[PDB]
């Protein structure tokens, strides 16, 4: 009985954030696919080169 | 449902994101069969390593030929296709490690299936390794009491020991094992059953009558189910293996069950025939014997110095220990086959179940002349050793003679005793399902026997004496039960003690 | 398609770049290939017989068992542990 | 895009299509100018595939244009389905139309989740008096008649789909793989003359199809029976026979380019079991009650099929050609046969001991089947000879006409309560009934028809 | 078996012959030659016929040849033929060249990013990498609107990749797990 | 010069060397970095050999650099070995420290010339009554207990050593080949308690060890027995299981490219087992004892490996599943045993007639024990009551408590001698004995005993 | 307990709803390795629109 509740109860937070992290995970790739130019490129080539 | 704790659970991983640039080695997916997976370029890839493949499925190298690489997949395969990319981590198979697993049922991979939240374990542990070598082994000299009195009396099993439950189908393999773990909840011994190519229900009602019977906080359950693909059931034993191996190395006691090493063997036979490895005696690959030596020989008993070098000094003065309870199914009792031969000359000893005996009633059904413990008395505690002494061949000379003398003419009264004893130890034998002894409880019973109590009682009331007399002990002599349960001594107090309670039973009973 | 045979070694192949018929030039001399199990496999002796006895370095004789298309698989008549390729 | 057909070899099929437009495991593909649908089971490299026809490849040719559908064989699901025959991909083979499907579903899905599974103990009256005795049932269970040829499997299922559809109310899917095409034309008629049509979806795959339709047909039926079960509802789900899906897979393993197991076997036997019986499965959504009939090859109980099986279901009815011989039906072995259910905290302490107390008569009889070839029965003890007598009276009252059985005999059908049958194994264990001749106790339903047919 | 592990006794026979000879840049000429001439539609045709001998075969393909092919090439031709292996002659080049650039202490590494980058940078590449590896760099340079930042090095079955594509993916599989 | 792993599959390993480079058959090779040696078992051409590894394939690669050694596995030899635990490649596998080697032989070597072999005949006592009686055991002979499992192979070895090794003044060597590694420590803790570890070599390689190890680990304690018979002393040497050595070349066989041959066994089994029995003898410079245990696959002493092993023992004793099923121990079989040393020209005329008269009534017993079973006693003859009755009483007077045994038996340990043993079983035979009952002879050392426990 | 957790979801629905934006700038801010704010809020009010 009570266990079984916390059982259901925690299976719902992440059945929630499974759709959450997709969400952010999109938002996340619109907003890099419009802030990223040629004056960010000079910054992460100009990154590796060092590493 | 509480908001902004979910907010601040997925910044902990955005925030710990490995931002920066990492040198891999890497592959691509040529072909994709039956589970397995061949790729080119893996160049540093180890034997036994993890392949990460696109959206988090892996696999592991197993063929490492000249030109190509075999993998296996740890999960479904249909999803990948020619051309995907295959990448490296150079790490070997691990698995979570602790007392965190406890009450939990998890996959081969240590995954929680059970819907109960993740495992905040703290430690992580390879899921192949070599036993511990003989120089930091110790003797076996403490029991292990499956709570039965035909094997607890017989067929003893000692901290560290390795004992085969062996039959046909549907003959009490699986409640032998389950209610051996059921028993150690007060004994300071942790379990774990690791179920091989079982159906998800029957993995969900031993799960079920574990916790109806209040085992199942004690207990890791390890499952591969019969949909699970062949590297999964072939890896859970040792999966399995890691997480009892984590108590052994700490100074503590663990007992693990394998429901069915045949299962894990048929899935071994698949991967390997897939891998096109030439077949042996039953196309069995050429080393199914060292799959279950290598699994078996961890099982074991480690010296104080073993244990106290494994934790740098933290626990010292104590002995480690891990027992195996490895099932085999045989067909329509052929022990020749050769599975069955292998796993026999491997165990410390075997409990062999019978079906006919299974039919007439004994359910139990252990055969006591093909049953045995090569560990014997000290495996057991001192009342339970001097009163099961000769007990084992005792029984067996019983089933020669029941046989020899079956239409024969009367005879000898040598003759007559032996027969009357053996067919009441017989009747005694006999048990219940979920429904262990203690060692009190096992020590009047088989007191009652060798010392010729019954020799009075009818075969057909053994177990109605039995279960008034301990009844009867428990209720006048209380007091008594909780000495001999305290370590299983015996001394000629205790003798007197019993016998005076036996008799007074007897003559007002 | 099919294997690589017992030819098929790259210090052979390299030899007929060199003289395109260098073999059957001395139909009486051949090469050992691989050694494993008491068996020898040698490239050459164009012309040894079934049943023909083979000498070997160090006084070590072998017989002529299986003449394929491609090479001679002998059997040592005494201990083999001791020839090597080449 | 397409690819060409490059190599043919009976049912097996190689495609080859452009690197980057490779169809993926288990994709549904067409050949262009035949229409016949193929399956792939592998990718071999070079964009070359490996595929299994879903029809006869006589006519096909190299060089043929081949289509890729991007998606598996998909079926029709829901109440469209009831009163309707359909073949593996769906299609009506009723002459009655187009099926009015609202949605389509891929014959290929994961079982259902450890969490996800369902604990039902609820008792199962089948109205046989040996099964409800020794191997009894429950609702959202699963059901193996084991047998070799020619032993009962057949009628003693119809007589289980006429006696279980007296108090279930839902919905039945049957799956016909690999069987007689005569067998599926009676039973559709049956059903029709009887209105019991419009409540039951028929699914066909029989000995007459090539490999391609019996290995993929127990999928099809399978997929219907889910999409019932997820609706919330309590269905049942026969399979005609489950061997034939397994030896389907054994006439294509070698083309796959397999490597051969025991006895001729493909090495994947357990794994393309399990992948199938684990989605025969009652959840906490619906339930789902199996009945599957088990071939026995050669009377082999441990052939390799057979032997895997065992570990999939709940009860196990074995079928024995040695008791069928003597007369006696259904011919179920009850020292062979069991069930999850024969526990005293699910059927209570009264049919548990009478069930106990039958099997340690039938074995102790077993035991002396030897003696009693060569010295008779005369030479037995007092006590054995009273056991012989009784064991040959259990084993007697075990037999029941049935209602489907009429038509080989004459005798008319018996349904037996749980009631009936208790008191009539307890009463012949204690005694109650050691006057009465042998031969009463064949074939009359309850005991007190025993009493009756002693009087002639 | 691999079309490298049979192709592998042949290649390696022509390296060390050309090697030894000092013909290397001849022999990768005569290898591409007969490589490209082998996979023609009508010399491949040719290849796959029943009725032709070995030395036949051979003799076709030297012909076809001439000039390309020097005593020593010709005379590889007919070995190659001889074991009827001819449809392995696209990969015997190939593991000619590695042997050779290996050889050469030389690396041809790919890169890719999602719009093109200066030689300032390129430059500034071949030095890291050459520095890393201890071997000349050859920079095959292109582009791939794919990845929504930054580049990808591979040289041979090293990769490393510092695109922003490669970022969101560890993202997602880090909130998936 | 050095070479570089090219291929790895399971616990074989192939490796490149340059042509003009080539390692010998045999020879040990060194992985770069990884603390891991390869033995060459074949060369395959073109500059590879193929090895197998001597510890765990798991941290290999393929390209890692390997060190052709010049020579085969070379391990220490002499009175350093004394007294320490060693591992297959000769490492000590005790807390001790180094070795203090002077000299180290290469594990592989040619078996003595046919001018250089022994020809001795004196009798050794065990201690034991059915050995003593119908196996008589020779100091520079060989003896092999042949057993299945659970039958008492290793409890009659600790015996044999606690009756020969101890009282002895020589040197030995104890092999635990694919042991358990439970039975290893055992052992080495008696010793160490019993302060017999200054005259012993211990070498262990148990089942939990790679292949490889199990296929070299008798070489190795051979090796080391050689150095000590060549110095002109008398040895002992002790192996645990001689089967494992023909398994891990079954396990290996088919990754080393050979096709199998009955049963699945290597092709060469009966040279791979000549090439290590032949050099297990005592030579004209010294002597060999050597006892070794034989494990049974089955109980079947048809299967081509214990049947191939027969030829190679002087004293051939058998453990009997059916005797142990019984409780008789020890499980000795007196009519499937023997010995080349069982000849009057040998020991006597009064030894030989008490050893064939036992086996005389024992073998008649045999055939009418069927009989009994299905008839009764009631119907033999005079003289059979009487025989059947001796045979089970001898049947019994072969049981003996042993001091390595009182864990699993209760009762304290009985040495018995020859005098004793031929003296109880003319007593038998002769019907000195005919009075006292059948259970008497059961577990009770001398003939003294039995009268007494009569009385009990 | 289920109709509980039926009454309580919506409450957790529409709050998890407003925090998908600041989930997305903050996830395109680490994979760019620079701050974001500068050419994130635009996309932010323009993107959620659309989850
Ligand atoms: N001590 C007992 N007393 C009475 N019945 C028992 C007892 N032990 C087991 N049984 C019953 O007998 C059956 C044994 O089933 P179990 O699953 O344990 O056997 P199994 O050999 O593991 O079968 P399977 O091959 O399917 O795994 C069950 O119905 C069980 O309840
Ligand atoms: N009373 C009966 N008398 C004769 N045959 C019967 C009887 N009851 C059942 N049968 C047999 O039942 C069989 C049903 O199918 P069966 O042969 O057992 O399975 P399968 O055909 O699927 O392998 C029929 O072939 C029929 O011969
Ligand atoms: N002489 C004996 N006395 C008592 N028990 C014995 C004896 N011989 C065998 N056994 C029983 O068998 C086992 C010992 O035999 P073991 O040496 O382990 O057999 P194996 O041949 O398989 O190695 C123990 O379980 C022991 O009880
Ligand atoms: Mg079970
Ligand atoms: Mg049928
Ligand atoms: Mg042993």
């Amino acid at each position: 009985a009570q266990a079984e509740i916390e059982q259901e109860l925690n299976s719902v937070k992440d059945a929630l954030r499974a759709q959450v992290g997709a969400l952010a995970v999109t938002g996340a790739e619109k907003i890099l696919g419009a802030s990223i130019d040629a004056n960010a490129h000079e910054q992460l080539v100009s990154k590796l080169a060092a590493e | 449902l509480n908001p902004s704790e979910i907010s601040e659970i997925i910044k902990g991983r955005i925030e710990k994101l490995d931002v920066a640039s990492q040198a891999r080695n890497e592959g691509t997916i040529v072909s994709v069969s039956d589970g397995i997976v061949r790729i080119y370029g893996l160049a540093d890839v180890m034997y036994g390593e993890m392949i990460e493949f696109p959206g988090g499925v892996y696999g592991m190298a197993l063929n490492l030929e000249q030109d190509s690489v075999g993998a296996v997949v740890l999960g479904e395969y249909q999803g990948l296709a020619e051309g995907m990319n295959a990448k490296c981590t150079g790490r070997i198979l691990e698995v979570p490690v602790g007392p965190e697993l406890l009450g939990r049922v998890v996959d081969a991979l240590g995954n929680p299936i059970d819907g109960k939240g993740p495992i905040d374990a703290k430690a992580t542990d390879a899921v192949e390794k070599v036993a511990p070598g003989v120089i930091w082994r110790k003797s076996v000299d403490q029991p292990v009491q499956t709570g039965y009195k035909s094997v607890d009396a017989m067929i003893p099993v000692g901290r560290g020991q390795r004992e085969l439950i062996i039959g046909d189908r549907q003959i009490g393999k699986t409640a032998l094992a389950v209610d051996a773990i059921i028993n150690q909840k007060d004994s300071g011994i942790k379990c774990v059953y690791v179920a091989i190519g079982q159906k998800q229900s029957t993995i969900a009602n031993v799960v079920r009558k574990l916790e109806e019977n209040g085992a199942l906080a004690n207990t890791i359950v390890v499952a591969a189910s019969a949909s699970e693909s062949a590297a999964l059931q072939y890896l859970a034993p040792y999966s399995g293996c890691t997480m009892g191996e984590y108590f052994r190395d700490r100074g503590e006691d663990a007992l693990i069950v394998y429901d069915d090493l045949s299962k894990q063997a048929v899935a071994y036979r698949q991967i390997s025939l897939l891998l096109r490895r030439p077949p042996g005696r039953e196309a069995y690959p050429g080393d199914v014997f060292y799959l279950h030596s290598r699994l078996l020989e961890r099982a074991s008993r480690v010296s104080e110095e073993y244990v106290e070098k494994f934790t740098n000094g933290a626990v010292t003065g104590k002995t480690g220990s891990l027992t195996a309870l490895p099932i085999i199914e045989t067909q329509a009792g052929d022990v020749s086959a050769f599975v069955p031969t292998n796993v026999i000359s491997i165990t410390d000893g075997q409990i062999f179940l019978e079906s006919a005996m299974f039919n007439s009633g004994i359910r139990p059904a252990v055969n006591a002349g093909i049953s045995v413990s090569r560990v014997g008395g000290a495996a057991q505690t001192k009342i339970i050793k001097k009163l099961s002494g000769g007990i084992r061949t005792a029984l067996a000379q019983y089933r020669e003679l029941a046989a020899f003398a079956q239409f024969a003419s009367d005879l000898d009264e040598a003759t007559r005793k032996q027969l009357e004893h053996g067919q009441r130890v017989t009747e005694l034998m006999k048990q219940k399902q979920y429904a262990p002894m203690s060692i009190a409880e096992m020590s009047l019973s088989l007191y009652a026997a060798e010392r010729g109590f019954l020799q009075d009682v009818e075969i057909a009331k053994v177990g109605s004496f039995e279960q008034a007399l301990i009844s009867y002990f428990q209720r006048e002599h209380a007091a008594l039960l909780a000495k001999i349960n305290e370590k299983g001594d015996f001394n000629d107090e205790i003798d007197a003690g019993i016998k005076a309670g036996i008799e007074k039973f007897k003559a007002t009973q | 398609m099919q294997q690589l045979n017992p030819s098929e070694i790259s210090e052979i192949i390299k030899g007929r770049i060199e003289k395109l018929d260098v073999a059957s030039q001395a139909r009486n001399e051949g090469t050992i290939v691989s050694v494993s199990d008491g068996i020898v496999r040698i490239y050459g002796l164009a012309d040894v017989m079934y049943g023909e006895m083979i000498e070997f370095p160090g006084g070590v004789y072998g017989m002529a068992l299986n003449l394929e298309q491609d090479s001679v698989g002998a059997v040592v008549l005494g201990e083999y542990q001791g020839l090597a390729e080449g | 895009s397409s690819g060409r057909i490059v190599q043919i070899i009976g049912a097996v099929i190689d495609v080859e299509f452009p690197r980057d437009a490779v169809p993926s495991i288990y994709e549904a593909l067409k050949v262009q100018g035949v229409e016949t649908t193929l399956e792939v089971q592998q990718q071999l490299g070079d964009g070359v595939v490996r595929s299994i026809a879903m029809g006869s490849t006589e006519g096909l040719k190299r060089g043929l244009n081949v289509d890729s559908t991007g998606a598996a064989i998909s079926v029709p699901v829901g109440k469209a389905t009831l009163g309707r025959i359909m073949d593996v991909l769906g299609n009506p083979i009723d002459e009655a139309g187009p099926i009015g499907e609202e949605e389509r579903w891929g014959i290929h899905r994961e079982a259902p989740s450890y969490a996800d599974q369902a604990g039902g103990n609820e008792l199962l009256e089948t109205g046989i008096k040996v099964i409800d005795l020794v191997c009894p049932f429950a609702k959202g269970g699963k059901v193996g008649l084991f047998g070799g040829a020619g032993v009962g499997k057949t009628v003693n299922m119809m007589e289980l789909i006429r006696n279980i559809a007296i108090e279930h109310s839902g919905y039945s899917v049957f799956a016909g793989v690999g069987e007689r095409t005569r067998e599926g034309n009676d039973f559709y008629h049956e059903m029709k003359d009887s209105n019991v049509l419009d409540k039951v979806a028929l699914v066909y795959g029989q000995m007459n199809e090539p490999p391609g339709n019996r290995l993929r047909v127990a999928l099809t039926g399978l997929t219907m029976a889910e999409k019932f079960r997820d609706e919330g509802r309590d269905v049942l789900l026969f399979i005609d026979n489950i061997y034939r899906y397994t030896l389907a897979g054994t006439e294509v393993s070698a083309l796959l380019g397999r490597m051969p197991s025991a006895v001729g076997y493909q090495p994947t036997l357990a794994e393309e079991m399990g992948v199938l019986q684990e989605r025969i499965t009652s959840t906490k959504k619906g339930s789902i009650t199996s009945i599957q009939a088990v071939y026995v090859p050669a009377d082999d109980l441990t052939d390799p099929s057979p032997a895997t099986t065992f570990a999939h279901l709940d009860a196990t009815v074995v079928l024995s050609r040695d008791i069928a011989s003597l007369g006696i039906y259904p011919a179920v072995d009850p020292l062979d046969s069991t069930s999850r259910q024969l526990d005293p905290l699910v059927i209570g302490q009264d049919h548990y001991d009478t069930a106990r107390g039958v099997q340690y008569v039938l074995q102790r009889y077993k035991e002396l089947k030897d003696i009693i070839a060569i010295l008779g029965m005369d030479e037995l003890s007092e006590a054995d000879k009273l056991l012989v007598a009784r064991a040959r009276k259990i084993q007697r009252f075990l037999s029941q006409p049935f209602f489907v059985a009429e038509v080989f005999t004459g005798s008319p059908g018996k349904y037996v309560s749980l009631k009936d049958t208790i008191a009539g194994f307890k009463g012949i264990l204690n005694g109650d009934y050691d006057h009465l001749p042998e031969q009463a106790f064949y074939m009359v339903g309850g005991i007190e028809e025993a009493v009756e047919k002693a009087k002639k | 078996a691999e079309l490298t592990t049979l192709a592998r006794p042949y290649a390696k026979a022509a390296f060390e012959y050309a090697q030894a000879h000092q013909q290397l840049a001849d022999w990768s000429a005569a290898l591409g030659v007969l490589a490209a001439v082998s996979q023609d539609d009508t010399v491949r045709q040719l290849l796959k016929e029943p009725q032709l001998t070995s030395s036949a075969k051979a003799q076709s393909l030297i012909d076809v040849c001439g000039d390309k092919l020097n005593a020593p090439a010709q005379n590889f031709v007919r070995t190659v033929a001889e074991n009827k292996r001819l449809e392995l002659l696209p990969t015997i080049a190939e593991m000619y060249e590695q042997l050779k650039a290996e050889q050469e202490k030389s690396v041809e590494v790919e890169v890719t990013s999602a719009f093109t980058l200066s030689k300032e940078q390129q430059d500034k590449l071949a030095k890291a990498l050459s520095a890393r590896l201890s071997r000349e760099v050859r920079l095959h340079a292109s582009e791939d609107a794919s990845l929504i930042g930054g580049v990808i090095i591979r040289a041979g079955d090293l990769v490393i990749d510092g695109s922003v594509r490669g970022k969101l993916a560890k993202l997602a599989e880090a909130l998936k797990s």
